């Protein structure tokens, strides 16, 4: 749609379901 | 990046970075957002008080990197740009308002694990993701500290600040194309982008699809990591029909 | 820097 598919999941991380060091931190402050 | 650490292989494989011809160096950074298209900050190629003015030859751009200097053999790619747009209303005689260019590649580039295109974001998810207090990543080989220089890219993740926080902090007048982020004096953390970073990618990893979006441009600061002082973004959404236009015609 | 490959030059 907006954006081209497959834009945004990274090969060695979110396609793997594979999590980086500090990505968890920007999520925890969503709120 | 100040205060930053070493992202690990396949991080940011949108990663882009701005090289020029000669002398051989790095000029800034800058995002992958589609096989042909490259994103980053329009002062990064023309800023006339310091008699900056490239064109298209005068740069290379190099995808999939992680080391600053060495020339990563089977790993890295390198374009040349066929053409180069500066907004039509980029204003680098006040503010650096709409501070954005984007660059057409010769050729398509190839994805693989270290190169990938980051998303352009969607009313919806600037909407939803860019509000204070919410962190967003910075990315960059630009130095350590005011002015030495970093080995590997560096991150950083930074907490977006509230509009009139950072009206309060300079004399610089804002506009509504950019925003700024960073921690305030009384949060312990710290970190910023610095020289060398500009043109690089402020994203955001959107927790209602996985994906991850581009919220800002590496744009101004005053100094680097100074308290009480924080580090301005281009507003990529506030800009994206322009973005589209480009593409769409060009 | 480490010297990018010539054919890029161009
Ligand atoms: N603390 C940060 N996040 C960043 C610091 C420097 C960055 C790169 N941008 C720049 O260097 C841009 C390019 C033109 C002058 N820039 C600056 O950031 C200037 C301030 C600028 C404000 C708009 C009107 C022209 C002057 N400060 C230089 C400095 O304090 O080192 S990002």
């Amino acid at each position: 749609g907006s954006g081209e598919a497959d834009c945004g999941l990274r090969p060695l991380f979110e396609k793997k379901s594979l999590e980086d060091k500090t990505e968890r931190e920007l999520l925890e402050s969503y709120i | 990046i100040v205060e930053g650490s070493d992202a690990e292989i396949g991080m940011s494989p949108w990663q882009v970075m701005l090289f020029r011809k000669s002398p051989q160096e790095l000029l800034c950074g800058a995002s992958l957002i589609s096989d042909r298209w490259v994103l980053t900050a329009a002062h990064c190629l023309l800023y006339p008080p310091w008699d900056k003015n490239f064109t298209e030859n005068d740069l290379l751009v190099r995808i999939g990197k992680h080391s600053r200097t060495r020339y990563e053999r089977n790993i890295e790619k390198i374009s040349m740009l066929e053409k180069i747009y500066i907004h039509p209303r980029y204003n680098w005689r006040e503010n650096l308002d709409r501070d954005i260019a984007l660059m057409k590649l010769k050729k398509p580039v190839a994805f693989s694990d270290y190169i990938h295109p980051v998303c352009l974001p969607d009313r919806e998810t600037a909407a939803s993701l860019l509000q204070a207090g919410y962190k967003g990543r910075v990315t960059g080989w630009g130095n350590l500290k005011e002015t030495g220089q970093p080995s590997v890219l560096q991150v950083v993740n930074l907490p977006i600040v509230e509009r009139p926080v950072c009206k309060d902090s300079t004399r610089i007048r804002i506009t509504d194309n950019m925003f700024c982020a960073g921690y305030k004096p009384d949060e312990g953390k710290r970190g910023d982008a610095c020289e060398g970073d500009s043109g690089g990618p402020f994203v955001m990893k959107s927790p209602f699809n996985n994906r991850w979006y581009q919220m800002g441009i590496v744009s101004w600061g005053e100094g680097c990591d100074r308290d009480g002082k924080y580090g301005f973004y281009t507003h990529v959404f506030r800009l994206k029909k322009w973005i589209q236009k480009v593409i769409d015609q060009f | 820097y480490e010297p990018i490959p010539e054919e890029f030059a161009q």
